[PDB]
């Protein structure tokens, strides 16, 4: 699945999962 | 101190002010960090509520956390946003989808910051792309009032716009 919709999610969750494992715990 | 006793309504109420106010400082962040090569957005100067108030420090605590990470993305939002090809027509929908394959897997607060990052890159992304839609509505604005009062009209009468080709003529 290349839709830009999709790519830009996954990127948000990868992000936001870095984000979560550092500051939140 | 104490953490709040929250009403899913409150917290939706409360997130407008968490997200402009992360607005303002990211842009505030940027503009300094970056000077002319950060875009600017007219849209962003503003912060429409109390600095000092607890949804005005944590939209900046979220903004200032992210200062230098988020700028590691630029690169390849500008890309997926370019391709994404977002509008003012069309930004609700696609919002609303890839906000929903963010959390498709399940929240945790890493990827509600992340939602509000893309809040912002969209925001900015429209907006300084010209994407905002603004001319297109002035556009419709002036036909339909020629269209309405007569000035469609009076230009037929007298032979159509062709006619305005003599203006500057002689
Ligand atoms: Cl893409």
């Amino acid at each position: 699945d290349m839709r830009p919709e999709i790519r830009i999610a996954q990127e948000l969750r990868r992000i936001g999962d870095e984000f979560n494992a550092t500051y939140a715990r | 101190g104490p953490l709040g006793s929250m009403s899913e309504e409150q917290v939706a109420q409360d997130t407008e002010e968490v997200f402009r106010s992360y607005v303002f400082y990211r842009h505030q962040q940027e503009q300094e960090a970056e000077g002319v090569a950060a875009p600017a957005d007219p849209e962003m100067v503003t912060l429409p509520l109390q600095p000092s108030s607890t949804m005005g420090q944590v939209g900046r605590q979220l903004a200032i956390i992210g200062d230098d990470i988020n700028r590691r993305y630029d690169s390849e939002f500008q890309t997926m946003l370019q391709h994404l090809q977002p509008t003012a027509e069309n930004a609700y929908e696609y919002f609303t989808k890839i906000a929903t394959s963010l959390f498709e897997s399940g929240i945790n607060w890493g990827r509600v910051v992340a939602l509000l990052g893309f809040g912002y890159r969209l925001a900015l992304h429209v907006y300084q792309h010209g994407l905002t839609g603004f001319l297109g509505q002035v556009t419709r604005f002036v036909v339909d009032f020629m269209l309405h009062h007569s000035i469609a009209r009076w230009i037929a009468q007298r032979g159509g716009w062709v006619a305005a080709l003599n203006l500057g003529n002689g």
